[PDB]
């Protein structure tokens, strides 16, 4: 159930990723990119699920 | 392996071609997308990996494919990426010279891409025991499966 | 047996879904077209052709499937084409299942295509016994394989 | 017989089909839809072989 979270910075418009899912809030995520941890708003992130790979390694 | 694959886009019309082959047998498959981006190639290759195994794709450092979309596709099905042979550039030609022979057959470039695709996996080579690209890559497939 | 496929449309928010499956393995392709058209479903079914052995294709009397366009495809690629008796199972028990495979991957993604797609690959790579079983994704390469080999 | 010709006859939008070829013009193609033969302007009616067959 590993997650990995892609995002956009407030005022960038370069996708950034892969990060580290450490909390989903109802309207923020607070992630971890390679060392930086930052709080972004639910709506710039997307997180990803390993899932496919979990079906059938 | 039988999971590697090799992407690229090329181009016939003004319009984008998604290329993908199956490294070890040749099997080809290919769609026109509406642009060269990378939720279109993201989708595309959600598509291929529900269809076969794709556990290595090999591609160019084409915005496209660098796209944090087809990373987030990769990571949900369990696919490595890989940025570094001609075998795509063979077979880009190839796909480029039998759309050209059946290009009168079809109003749409992309139905004449789906016909070239379907000549070229279905042919078979001419020799004794010649197989089709498709059923090599069957045969990679199959064998790969009972070794499990 | 090794090239006998059953098509048929579904629906779900509005989209039309196009479904194709194998009916000796129960591997299963879909796809949300933009209209349920025979433009479309023939555009489908020459992508499918050329990727898996369709011999036989078995589906309604759709105005889609019925199209001229979809008997030209059938014609080029060599393809039989069964049309259903009027009031008269496989593919809807798989309309169904890739809707309920759909509704529990719905949440991953924006878009109901790639949810699609993702229930299509869940479908085809699950296995069914567990750990000993076997995918359809098996099954449909180990018919052909054996039909290669004969 | 490796064409089949899929046409529109009047203004009638429902194409009609399948059809076999007789002869195809510069701007008419003449065909044979059951028993009937019939003269249909190219740009009414596709003609379709059986090229996919014919690769294996
Ligand atoms: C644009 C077009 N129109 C066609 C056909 C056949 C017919 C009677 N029509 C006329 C028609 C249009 N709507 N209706 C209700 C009838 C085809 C075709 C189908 C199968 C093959 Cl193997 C080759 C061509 C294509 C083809 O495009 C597609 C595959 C549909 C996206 C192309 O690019 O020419
Ligand atoms: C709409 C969308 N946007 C996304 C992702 C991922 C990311 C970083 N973005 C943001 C982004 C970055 N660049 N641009 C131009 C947009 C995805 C996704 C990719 C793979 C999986 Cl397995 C699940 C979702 C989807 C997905 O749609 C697709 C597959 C692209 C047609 C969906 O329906 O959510
Ligand atoms: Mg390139
Ligand atoms: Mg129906």
């Amino acid at each position: 159930q590993n997650f990995r979270v892609y995002y956009r910075d407030s005022r960038d418009p370069v996708w950034k990723g892969p990060a580290k899912l450490l909390e989903k809030g109802e309207g923020a995520v607070v992630i971890q990119d390679n060392s930086d941890i930052k709080v972004v708003p639910r709506r710039k992130a997307k997180i990803i699920r390993d899932y496919g790979k979990q079906m059938a390694g | 392996s039988p999971g590697i694959w090799q992407l690229d886009c090329t181009h016939l019309e003004g319009k984008v071609i998604l290329v993908a082959v199956h490294v070890a047998s040749g099997y080809i498959e290919a769609e026109v997308i509406p642009a060269e981006t990378g939720q279109e190639t993201a989708y595309f290759l959600l598509k291929l990996a529900g269809r076969w195994p794709v556990k290595t794709v090999h591609t160019d450092n084409g915005s496209n494919f660098t796209s944090t979309t087809v990373k987030a596709a990769c990571w949900w099905a369990g696919i490595k990426q890989e940025f570094g042979q001609g075998v795509i550039e063979s077979m880009n030609k190839e796909l480029k010279k039998i759309i050209g022979q059946v290009r009168d057959q079809a109003e749409h470039l992309k139905t004449a891409v789906q016909m070239a695709v379907f000549i070229h996996n279905k042919k078979r080579k001419g020799g004794i025991g010649g197989y089709s690209a498709g059923e090599r890559i069957v045969d990679i497939i199959a064998t790969d499966i009972q070794t499990k």
